[PDB]
């Protein structure tokens, strides 16, 4: 019977391993909201980069003729050297 | 009729109006088996994390794309009034 007391004692020697799997566990289903945490801050931090960097971030969507038609830095509307 | 007094009652018009209950009747069923579809449901909403992305990422392209097409819109209705359009003559 010894024997079985033995193993009773030893099925929870691996307490710290199984723990710290368990909230390896928690971790691994919270990632999935990074997908949209990361956009959300490049969303409100695109006004901080500089325009060659907004370019790319967007693939080349936006560029300086995408900006406003009334620019918020009015000397700049339609380019860094105005309309023309 | 007897509007206006104690005596107001609903018209037959609105009888028969309240006698039309369109029991087992849905004109709009195909719009929601096309809607359906799209699998937004399976592959955005159903997750939370994918539902907050759906709204994060269509926000940031929605609002891209809506200030897009008024700014046009903008542009067409005042054509000619714009700076833009007239450029300035310098005079001699
Ligand atoms: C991001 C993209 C993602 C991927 C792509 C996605 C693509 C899909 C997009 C879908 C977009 C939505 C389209 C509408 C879907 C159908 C309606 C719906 O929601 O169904 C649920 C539900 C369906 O009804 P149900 O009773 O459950 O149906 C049961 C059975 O299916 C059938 O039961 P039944 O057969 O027994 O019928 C019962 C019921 C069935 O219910 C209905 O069908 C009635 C409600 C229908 C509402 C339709 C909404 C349409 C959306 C507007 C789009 C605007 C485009 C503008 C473009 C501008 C561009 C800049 O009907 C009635 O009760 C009978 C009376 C109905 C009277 C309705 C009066 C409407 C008059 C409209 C006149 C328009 C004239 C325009 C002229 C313009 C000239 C230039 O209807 C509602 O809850 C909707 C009405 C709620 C109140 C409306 C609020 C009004 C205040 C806001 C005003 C501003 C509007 C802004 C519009 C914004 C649009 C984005
Ligand atoms: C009798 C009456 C009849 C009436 C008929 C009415 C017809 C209905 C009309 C509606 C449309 C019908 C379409 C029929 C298609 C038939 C063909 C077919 O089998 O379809 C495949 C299939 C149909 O599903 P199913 O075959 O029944 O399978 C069921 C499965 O559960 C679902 O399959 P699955 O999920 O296993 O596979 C789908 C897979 C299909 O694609 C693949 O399998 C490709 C996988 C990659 C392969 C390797 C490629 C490597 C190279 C890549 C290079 C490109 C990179 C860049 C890509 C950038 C993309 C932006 O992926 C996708 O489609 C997109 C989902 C990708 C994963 C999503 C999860 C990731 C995290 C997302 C986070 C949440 C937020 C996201 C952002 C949301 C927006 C803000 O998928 C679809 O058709 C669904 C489309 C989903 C995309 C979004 C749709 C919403 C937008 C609609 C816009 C509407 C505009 C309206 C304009 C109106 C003008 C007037
Ligand atoms: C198998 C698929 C592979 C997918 C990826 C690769 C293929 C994708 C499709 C083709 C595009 C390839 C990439 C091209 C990008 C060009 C961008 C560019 O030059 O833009 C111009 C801009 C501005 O350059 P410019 O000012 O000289 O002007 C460009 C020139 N004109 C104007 C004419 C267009 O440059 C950039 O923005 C450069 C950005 C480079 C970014 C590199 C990132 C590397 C990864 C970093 C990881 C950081 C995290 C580390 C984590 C550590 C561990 C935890
Ligand atoms: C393991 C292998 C993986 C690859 C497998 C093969 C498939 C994918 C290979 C892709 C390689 C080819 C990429 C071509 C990039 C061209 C960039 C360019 O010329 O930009 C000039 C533009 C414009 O240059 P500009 O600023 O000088 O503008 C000049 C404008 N005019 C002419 C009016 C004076 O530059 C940018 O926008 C800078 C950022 C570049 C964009 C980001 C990197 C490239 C992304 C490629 C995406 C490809 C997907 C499909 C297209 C998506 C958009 C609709
Ligand atoms: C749960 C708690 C949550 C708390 C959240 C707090 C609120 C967060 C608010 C987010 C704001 C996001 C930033 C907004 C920036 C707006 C950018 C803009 O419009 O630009 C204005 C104007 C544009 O000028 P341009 O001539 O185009 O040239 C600039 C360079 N290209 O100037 C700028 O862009 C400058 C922007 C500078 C932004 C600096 C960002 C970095 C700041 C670091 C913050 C760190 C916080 C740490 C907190 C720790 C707490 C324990």
């Amino acid at each position: 019977t010894l024997a079985v007391y033995h193993r009773l004692w030893g099925m929870t020697e691996q307490f710290a391993a199984r723990k710290k799997w368990g909230w390896r566990q928690v971790y691994h289903r919270m990632l999935p909201f990074q997908i949209a945490l990361y956009p959300s801050l490049m969303w409100y931090l695109f006004g901080w980069f500089d325009d060659p960097y907004k370019e790319a971030m967007t693939l080349g969507i936006w560029n300086v003729s995408k900006r406003s038609l009334y620019f918020w830095d009015p000397l700049r509307s339609g380019g860094d050297k105005g309309w023309y | 009729s007897g509007f206006g007094t104690s005596y107001a009652h609903d018209p037959k018009w609105i009888e028969d109006w309240m006698a039309r209950k369109r029991v087992g009747v849905d004109r709009m069923d195909w719009f929601f088996r096309a809607f359906n579809r799209l699998r937004l449901y399976e592959l955005f909403f159903k997750s939370t994390p994918r539902f907050y992305a759906f709204m994060v990422i269509g926000g940031l392209l929605g609002s891209y794309y809506w200030s897009r097409f008024w700014e046009q819109y903008w542009i067409r209705v005042n054509k000619g009034r714009l700076y833009k359009d007239v450029p300035y003559v310098y005079p001699p």
